């Protein structure tokens, strides 16, 4: 119905600019404002700026020197810019739409921005099989940056037995891990493969979980 | 900017329990007042506004009261898919401002943790690295503490440890712990132990194998 789209993951290097691109569906910005807030490990959630009706906009007084907001209405767009990020800038950054006011009914799903001048890398992606009732498998994407990787197994098809464990940062390189859990009788017989895709590389690999 | 304050950072509450959550604004918002639930995965939904006024599609056991400064969501009967952050926010004066949130967590019987432990890839090996990886999955509750010992002597060097939030369907916990070492380093020892200290056992629960 209502649906808020937001444009998607952004490494900015400091003392670059940031921009968000927000896209609406089922109802126009004619008839709706748009509201962004967002949230940091340092301050909570923290509302930025409006873009109302007519065009004009409100500005967070802490954020009017290096903040931006426009639209276009015949696209149903609209558009947040920030100048001279900072690290203390990474967070996850939300349009949403007021009903009315400060009331804001529906959010996008959030844009996180990392603000660092870490190298992108990829990944490395290994196979943990078990050591040689249930049997649990396991993949380790390791040495990455910058966040996300999306990991599957069997492509999206082995889901309820997963269990996918937030990245973990050191030294600018992240690492992740997943495991999947089955009955013991259904593998190795049948086949299980850890699918990792990590975008801001162009890296895209499948790893087998082979017996030792 | 008035500073919006939640009472208490996170809650533990049972299935069916009435379930409240309070905010204090440091100054009279005239029930301009509102309540968003987040999400693990960043979505956020309007719950209550205006103090008391259910949002759309919203379930019924979602109320709210307050006046003045102060205010409180109320969860009639907490179900299964209440675990979220709560967030109050005001509107009354610009900024709109937002409380700290409220984490909202399931509490329910002991789970002992599925513990795996995966020793290094084949070929993380032939590259000259060495991860050992321990899962501990589907446990309750979330307090749990993992020793990594090689030949017996706890190793506190380089260890990465990443829980899940709680599950969605059955309120367990995961976590993820990673003892990353040189190749040449897990060569010199043989045995590798995932040690972990729960509710759910007296002793430490010991995972281990001997590079063989
Ligand atoms: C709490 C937080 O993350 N925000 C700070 C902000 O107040 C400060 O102006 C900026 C430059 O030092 O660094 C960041």
């Amino acid at each position: 119905d209502v649906q808020l789209k937001q444009s998607g993951p952004g490494l900015v290097q400091p003392s670059q600019s940031l921009s968000i691109t927000c896209t609406v569906s089922g109802f126009s910005l004619i008839d709706y404002g748009v509201h962004w807030v967002r949230q940091s490990p340092g301050k909570g959630l923290e509302w930025l700026g409006v873009i109302w009706t007519g065009g004009s906009t409100d500005y967070n007084a802490a954020f009017i020197s290096r903040l931006t907001i426009s639209k276009d209405n015949s696209k149903s767009q609209v558009f947040f810019k920030m100048n001279s990020l900072q690290a203390n800038d990474t967070g996850i950054y939300y349009c949403g739409r007021p009903y009315y006011g400060n009331v804001m009914d529906y959010w996008g799903q959030g844009t996180s921005v990392t603000v660092s001048s870490a190298k992108t890398t990829a990944p490395s992606v290994y196979p943990l099989a078990p050591v040689c009732s249930s049997v649990t498998l396991g993949c380790l994407v390791k040495g990455y940056f910058p966040e996300p990787v999306t990991l599957t197994w069997n492509s999206g098809s082995l889901s309820s037995g997963v269990h996918t464990f937030p990245a973990v940062l050191q030294s600018d390189l992240y690492t992740l891990s997943s495991s999947v859990t089955v009955t013991s009788s259904t593998w190795p017989s049948q086949s299980i493969t850890c699918n990792v895709a990590h975008p801001a590389s162009s890296t895209k690999v499948d790893k087998k979980i082979e017996p030792r | 900017d008035i500073q919006m304050t939640q009472t208490t950072s996170s809650l533990s509450a049972s299935l069916g329990d009435r379930v409240t959550i309070s905010c204090r604004a440091s100054q009279d918002i005239s029930n301009y007042l509102n309540w968003y639930q987040q999400k693990p995965d960043g979505t956020v939904k309007l719950l209550i506004y205006y103090t008391s006024r259910l949002h759309s599609g919203v379930p019924s056991r979602f109320s709210g009261s307050g006046s003045g400064t102060d205010y409180s969501l109320t969860i009639s009967n907490l179900e299964q898919e209440d675990i979220a952050t709560y967030f109050c926010q005001q509107g009354n004066t610009f900024p709109p401002t937002f409380g700290g949130g409220t984490k909202l967590e399931i509490k329910r019987a002991d789970a002992a943790p599925t513990v795996s432990i995966f020793p290094p890839s084949s070929e993380q090996l032939t590259s000259g690295g060495a991860s050992v990886v321990c899962f501990l999955n589907n446990f309750y509750p979330k307090d749990i503490n993992v020793k990594w010992k090689i030949d017996g002597s706890e190793r506190q060097n380089g260890v990465l440890n990443s829980w899940t939030d709680q599950d969605s369907k059955d309120s367990t916990y995961s976590m993820s712990s990673t003892l990353t070492l040189t190749k040449d380093e897990y060569e010199r020892h043989n045995s590798y132990t995932c040690e972990a200290t729960h509710k759910t056992s007296t002793s430490p629960i010991v995972k281990s194998f001997n590079r063989n």
